[PDB]
């Protein structure tokens, strides 16, 4: 995402990046977004909803 | 070989800034980069076949080396993007080219005159070096760096250049030197220059 | 304690030691301090997981869980 | 408000004309007398050197941050590569020709009559080493003319001015590349009174 930074990025366009190029990238993603997901890490960011 | 590999090729300077220069940069992004503090008279046989111009420091993934700081120092900082280092807006982004341009023509040459000048020039160098840099003095209340909030490259370009303040025998003196001087404070002691610092060049700071 | 009534999911736990336990039908961790050994490399997993937040084995705990 | 403090022959205000003149920016140039404009832009240029920007708040010297100034911010027809991998490419070659050409072009016209000879052979041999390569693109390695070749039409413009010449090879794949550039419009309009008479086109 455009986190903290400039224009945001393509997957493999970020693959470059960490130098392992493959679908991985779209797994290392995948699961992490699941760990903020999962309570007690989104307690606080969830009470930005309604 | 030296692209062999899905790796950097840097063929660093020990104490020629242009490499330190880059270093800070170059970690700064986080990378892996291979160091190799090799010299004129000895340096590493790859960095003398591959390099047709026969620089220092020399950069090297997979397609080809790159010299001339300024194109290195600029290659990471257009592909390898997280943290940025330079602005978004061309404007900014001019004069962020500017500054250096006015560093490498203004401040650089009297590194060089000093490395090479005679007994007066060493004063007279000195002498227009060391009151300029505090003619600059203000300039740091207003931005914790180089009228630029965030780090960026046009800092970059100082901290290397205000590493080898003695190491030329230089000392600062007036009034108000405790704003550039805690300013060092500032920028002296970060990640990106503490891991990338060599100690080689530290060895003038005691 | 406040740290009886969590998700299962909630330690962090490793996801086959993790699956085991909740694919052999845990509920939650209330129980997990009275889960006996004898009811269950899955072993040193459930152990340090425990020891660090302050859980332990076979501990005694009664009226639970009322929801 | 744009303007520019353009020189009349020297072929680096030719180059930052050729960009202005690509883009469609409605720019105004303000002429030096040889190559020295007035004293009078000491104040916006403590250099005082030529070419030098002015756009409303800006000032720019040394046109390598002029040039990318203007394709960074007016963005298309664009004059770069797309990825990061190119573009060292690009920003490296032109490192080259003004580093050994441009500053060996310096004895030829800065530098006695004798050193005019270094220069001119030594130069020429490089001129068709590159010249079968054109039969790879229309350009300095690209479909589309871009940046890189920025450096090279107000080079090769100045030829006969300076006295080598392309005489049986060096010349068939050569001369075919300024055949093809030296009539876009960009370039057609970017030709000074001062610039055309060198040559008869």
């Amino acid at each position: 995402f455009g986190i903290d930074m400039n224009t945001d990025y393509t997957l493999e366009e970020v693959g470059k990046q960490f130098d392992v190029t493959r679908e991985r990238i779209r797994q290392i993603e995948a699961k992490a977004l699941r760990k903020l997901r999962h309570p007690s890490r989104s307690e606080v960011l969830r009470s930005f909803l309604d | 070989a030296a692209n062999k590999r899905s790796v950097m090729t840097l063929f660093s300077g020990p104490t020629d800034i242009y490499s330190h220069q880059v270093r800070i940069v170059l970690a700064e992004k986080g990378v892996s980069f291979e160091i190799e503090h090799v010299e004129k008279d000895n340096p590493p046989q790859d960095l003398i076949d591959l390099n047709p111009n026969q620089s220092v420091p020399t950069l090297v993934d997979r397609e080809l080396t790159l010299w001339e700081s300024r194109i290195i120092m600029e290659y990471l900082d257009e592909r390898f993007p997280h943290p940025p280092l330079m602005p978004v807006y061309p404007v900014a982004r001019g004069e962020s080219r500017l500054y250096m341009h006015r560093i490498e023509k203004d401040w650089y040459t009297l590194m060089n005159t000093i490395i090479n000048g005679s007994a007066s020039e060493a004063d007279a160098a000195r002498k227009q070096l060391r009151e300029e840099l505090l003619a600059i003095a203000p300039v740091f209340g207003q931005k914790p760096y180089f009228l630029s909030d965030e780090f960026s490259l046009v800092d970059c370009y100082l901290a290397p250049l205000l590493w080898r303040l003695p190491q030329l025998g230089i000392e600062f003196s007036g009034p108000g030197a405790k704003e550039l001087k805690g300013y060092m404070t500032r920028v002296f002691e970060r990640d990106s220059f503490l891991a990338s610092l060599t100690e080689a060049e530290r060895e003038m700071r005691l | 304690d406040p740290i009886l009534l969590r998700p299962v999911d909630d330690l962090e736990l490793t996801v086959r030691s993790a699956n085991c336990l909740k694919a052999e039908a845990i509920h939650y961790i209330g129980d997990l301090v009275q889960r006996t050994e004898v009811e269950l490399k899955s072993l040193t997993e459930i152990k340090d997981v425990l020891a660090s937040r302050g859980l332990s084995l076979g501990m005694r705990l009664e009226n639970w869980p009322p929801a």
